[PDB]
Order: C-alpha cells, then structure tokens, then sequence
C-alpha cells in the first residue's frame, strides 16, 4: 500500500491549504482515510478521517476551517484546511485509520515571504589537506526558502558513506551541507556530483565537485 | 480530550538489554491503544495494535501490554535498528491523540570523529560570502565539543552545528560545525582550525 500525497509547499497566510493524497494497494471505499499532522517541535495531531461510505470527523482544535473529500472513482481523498495562519506550518501525511500505511510527510510552509531557489557550493579538499584511503567531499547549500531542498549525489547512484546534515534558519533563509566519502583512488577519476532539487522554487542544481586551483 | 503522557522522555539502552515504555491515558480508553515507531526521517511504522496485539511482519521482541489507562512497549533484546521516537496514539474517543514520543537512544563503544575542514568555494567568495565547513564524522557519543580558532583566537560568534540522526548499523552520529563569515572578515586572517573534543583540521588561506 502506497499514498502519493500532492500540492502546495508554499502557501500564504489567509488562503487555503488545499493537498491530495493518492491511494494504491486497497480501495478508498473500505477502511478509513486520515490527514495527520506533525508540528516542528515534534507534536502528532490527528486531523481527521473520511470513512468507506463518506462520513467525516473532524479534530476540534481545527474549529471548521477543515473539509476532507473523496472521489472514490480516482482512488484519491482531499484535504481543504482555509483562513491558514503560520501555526498550521507542519508535515502532513495522509494515512489510513490504524496509521498501518503511513504516506511520506510533505512539509507545508505557510508565508508571505517569496521562494528563493539555494546556492549550491562544491567542497572539495583544501589544497594541502592530509590525504587518507578515503576522500570526504562535500556540498553547501546556502539561501533557500522554504523547506524543504533534496540532496543527491551521482542523481542518486551514490548511497553510501552519505551524511546530509538538518536544515539551520539564518536571516529567514535555510542552510545545510552534505558529505560523501568515497575511496581516494576513485576521485577525482570517477567524477562526484551533488544534485539538489528544490520543489518550492522547481529547481534543480548539479554541482560537480573538482579538485582546487 | 484524551491526554496520552509517554515516559520516560529519553532512554538510551545497549543492545541485547530490554527496555519498556509507559503511556498513560487522562480517562480510561479500554484496549484502543496503537504504538508506532518513527525514525526523525521516515514516517511512522505500526507496531501494536489493541493495545498488545502484534502486527503482520513486526519482529516478535516487540509486545505491549495494559487497559484502562496504563500500558507499556516491551522491546526484549534490543537491537541497533530499534533507534528513534516511539509515538502512543488513543483511538477511543474522538478526537484520536499522541503522546509526546519517547527517543531511544543506542548506547554504544566511544567513537572518535574523522574530522574534515573546507575552505569557502571561489564561487561562494564572489557573492561576498565565506563560509568555513567542518564535518565530524562517525562519533560517539552525540554531545562532542567542537571548538573554531582563527589566527590562534578561540571563535563563537557565526557558528552553526547541526547533527545527523543516529547510525541504523554502527550507532554514530555525524555532525557539521559551520563558521559563517564575510568576504571582506575571511580575507583579513590566514589560519581556520576547528577542533573536536583534540582531535584538529586546520588550513592557511595563503596555501
Ligand atoms: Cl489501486
Ligand atoms: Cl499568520
Ligand atoms: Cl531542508
Ligand atoms: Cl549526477
Ligand atoms: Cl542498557
Ligand atoms: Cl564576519
Ligand atoms: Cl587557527
């Protein structure tokens, strides 16, 4: 069982935060479907449900500004939260009742301020660094806003010995770097390249890394 | 509405040892109580239902018990992968309600950092920004001090550390110490060394 959950990373105060979550591996119309929402500082709250038949709850805390839908010939439940506010900022996840199958969050920002795309930086070695039977290179990821970039290296052909650090707010953009290790007789030779895409700004940068003038 | 209060707030526990985890309810929920496990990246994965029944393809050191208002996780034997938040969740009364999560911690062997400094980006240095980048790789345990010093004098001001979730195979952490500076700050020192507590990386702009 699988949800694909779709819409906004951005949305502006006072508008409506409007998602989709799309179900394969059982049908809409037997169990029952959630919207479940994690807050920054690590707090689950249970949004509500729509079950088999159409019949909705709701979570109280919400006071009406929530609509869940179904269309069951698209295998597919909405969520409609309107009049948002920078409280309603979290990852939401849709679910089914018990939380057995549990989407990827998508992390909804609620601002007025504009996307900014990052600036990518490669780091490679400083000119004299002590060498070793590893290399550690790396990638900084600098101005972005909102939440969340993805961090890639080779498009993802690079797995291993990978360390993506969490995401640091200064002046009200977001910062982190990547590192990968990889054996010293391989780099230069077998190129290493970060990749970071950006959904809120559709962007994506590839950054090789090349060895310092 | 239901209040679900989950203690302890942090465990650490060595592998192959037990541990047992506490939620109590505010009004009794009878047996309609869910347990989850969630890594700080991934989402959530069921692990009890109704309160102590076990659910399809989750290893058997998992169990819960309880009724009413008091229930514990059991985790006998402990093992590396069991690292995260576990989560408690009522499903008698609606609104359905979380605890606040216990993080379990595995305990493990002290484990130095291989430490690594990068010097700012040429690309970087033209938009007037030097950014001085120290990773702290495969440590234990989490809480390590990391100190910067420009042209000898220890420096605080404009750094940032930010720590990777624990290891799911060798239990470490990795961490990033980053010295923000200005273009115009980078060019007026030679020497960059940041230190893990020593273990030091240090470079010399004019190299
Ligand atoms: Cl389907
Ligand atoms: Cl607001
Ligand atoms: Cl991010
Ligand atoms: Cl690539
Ligand atoms: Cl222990
Ligand atoms: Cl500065
Ligand atoms: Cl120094």
């Amino acid at each position: 069982v699988q949800f694909q959950e779709s819409g906004p990373s951005l949305v502006k105060p006072s508008q409506t935060l409007s998602l989709t979550c799309s179900v394969t591996g059982d049908s809409i119309t037997s169990d029952h479907w959630s919207w479940i929402r994690k807050f920054p500082g690590n707090r689950l709250e249970y949004m509500g449900y729509v079950s088999y038949s159409g019949n909705t709850f709701y979570n109280p805390s919400l006071k009406s500004r929530i609509s869940i839908t179904r269309d069951t010939s698209k295998n597919q439940y909405y969520l409609d939260l309107n009049s948002v506010t920078t409280e309603d900022t979290a990852t939401y996840y849709c679910a089914n009742w018990d939380g057995d199958y549990w989407g990827q969050g998508t992390l909804v920002t609620v601002s007025a301020a504009k996307t900014t795309p990052p600036s990518v930086y490669p780091l490679a070695p400083g000119s004299a660094a002590q060498t070793n039977s590893m290399v550690t290179l790396g990638c900084l990821v600098k101005g972005y806003f909102p939440e969340p970039v993805t961090v890639t290296w080779n498009s993802g052909s690079l797995s291993s010995g990978v360390h993506t650090f969490p995401a640091v707010l200064q002046s009200d953009l977001y910062t982190l770097s990547s590192s990968v290790t990889v054996p010293s007789s391989t780099w230069p030779s077998q190129t290493v390249t970060c990749n970071v895409a950006h959904p809120a700004s559709s962007t994506k940068v590839d950054k090789k890394i090349v060895p310092r003038d | 509405d239901i209040v679900l209060t989950q203690s302890p707030a942090t465990l650490s526990v060595t592998p192959g040892n037990s541990v047992s985890l506490s939620c109590r309810a505010s009004q009794s929920i009878g047996n309609n109580l869910h347990w989850y496990q969630q890594k700080s990246h991934e989402s959530p994965r069921l692990l009890i239902k109704y309160a102590s029944q076990s659910i399809s393809g989750i290893p058997s050191r998992f169990s819960g018990s309880g009724s009413g208002t008091d229930f514990t996780l059991s985790i006998n034997s402990v093992e590396t992968e069991d690292f995260g938040m576990y989560f408690c969740q009522q499903s008698n009364s609606w609104p359905y309600t979380f605890g606040g999560g216990t993080k379990l911690e595995i305990k493990r062997a002290d484990a130095a950092p291989t430490v690594s400094i990068f010097p700012p980006s040429s690309e970087q240095l033209t938009s007037g920004g030097a950014s001085v980048v120290c990773f702290l790789n495969n440590f234990y345990p989490k809480d390590i001090n990391v100190k910067w010093k420009i042209d000898g004098s220890e420096r605080q001001n404009g750094v940032l550390n930010s720590w990777t979730d624990q290891d799911s195979k060798d239990s470490t952490y990795s961490m990033s110490s980053t010295l923000t500076l200005t273009k115009d700050e980078y060019e007026r020192h030679n020497s960059y060394t940041c230190e893990a507590t020593p273990i030091v990386k240090s470079f010399n702009r004019n190299e």
